[PDB]
């Protein structure tokens, strides 16, 4: 199953929903017994926001070396403000 | 008395760090008073064999930021001894961390420790900035950790 | 093992990861859940349907999870152009940021 997590700019990322629930706010728009826009969270800022989910799904509970994760130092500022936000 | 001390064995136990992270990396021995002490470290890629205790305690940070790593997919290293004078194996890696100290860990280096408080972020933040991570602290995580269990 | 993919069209980027031996068709079958009208490409090389993902050149060494490779729809009857929207731009990194 998927979700559409757009950005302010209108950027429309349709990941994995298990990948998404990294994410504990989009854990927390989702749990209601899909789509989330985001007003304030740009495209650049989200599409690597989407990696740390493809990657915290396939290096979690994994035996083998683990690679870093890349932040380029300008995306820098603004990935602490997605993520503080987003909790993952 | 703390419940994270290394017992004093007295059995040699040959043990190999070998680093499979980026980071420089410190390994980090808990005491018979379970008091952490700092041994050589490792440059990335590299391992040595080296002659630890049974039943010792070991655990490996970046001796820089002083992050924290894993070490055979776990916080804490506990040998054993070896069977047929075979040596145990400490394969130290990166943990798949939260995208927030990620990115902490990033601004952190970058900026100097006084101008934080230049950064144009919220409020919070200059405080998730100000806890960069400690072995002392993780001590006291860790021992309320296995004290619930 | 597997690579790792960003499907991109407009403002369209999906995050999917695929088998380095499977092919085209499989992953125009992936995408027919997000085939007569579809049209993948390398850059701007028009992939071929019957050719693997390691074939078109996406190596899981070149398709990382934390940086993954970059993969037209056809109205009507003839094709468009492959079109995506690049990203925004970060502002300009802090005074004190920088070196």
């Amino acid at each position: 199953m998927y979700v559409k997590l757009i950005s302010s700019d209108g950027h429309e990322f349709i990941v994995k929903r298990e990948h998404a629930l990294t994410s504990g706010t989009i854990k927390a728009m989702l749990s209601g017994p899909n789509e989330v826009n985001f007003r304030e969270i740009p495209s650049h800022v989200l599409s690597k926001v989407c990696m740390y989910f493809t990657y915290k799904v396939r290096y979690t509970n994994s035996s083998t070396e683990i690679p870093e994760f890349p932040i380029a130092p300008e995306i820098a500022l603004e990935l602490l403000m997605a993520a503080n936000f987003l909790d993952c | 008395r703390p419940v994270l001390r290394s017992v004093n064995s007295r059995e040699p136990s040959q043990v190999i760090f070998c680093n499979r992270s980026p980071r420089v990396v410190l390994p980090v021995w808990l005491n018979f008073d379970g008091e952490p002490q700092p041994y050589p470290t490792l440059p990335p890629g590299t391992g040595r064999r080296i002659h630890s205790y049974r039943g010792h305690l070991w655990l490996f940070r970046d001796a820089g930021t002083h992050d924290g790593l894993l070490v055979n997919q776990t916080e804490l290293f506990v040998p054993s001894l070896n069977v047929d004078g075979q040596p145990i194996f400490a394969n130290i890696t990166l943990p798949v961390y939260t995208l927030k100290e990620r990115c902490l860990q990033v601004v952190r280096s970058l900026v100097k420790p006084e101008n934080y408080r230049r950064l144009d972020i919220v409020r919070s933040l200059y405080e998730d900035l100000e806890d960069h991570p400690n072995v002392q602290k993780d001590l006291e995580r860790l021992t309320q950790e296995r004290i619930a269990h | 093992m597997d690579v790792f993919l960003m499907i991109r069209r407009h403002k369209t980027t999906i995050f999917t990861d695929a088998k380095e031996s499977s092919t085209v068709f499989e992953l125009k079958r992936i995408v027919e859940g997000i085939p007569d009208e579809q049209r993948l490409y390398k850059d701007d090389q028009l992939l071929d349907d019957g050719k693997t993902l390691g074939e078109c050149g996406f190596t899981s060494q070149t398709a990382r999870p934390q940086a993954p490779a970059t993969v037209a729809f056809r109205a009507d009857d003839t094709f468009e152009a492959l079109c995506i929207e690049p990203f925004s731009s970060p502002p300009e990194l802090p005074d004190v940021m920088k070196p």
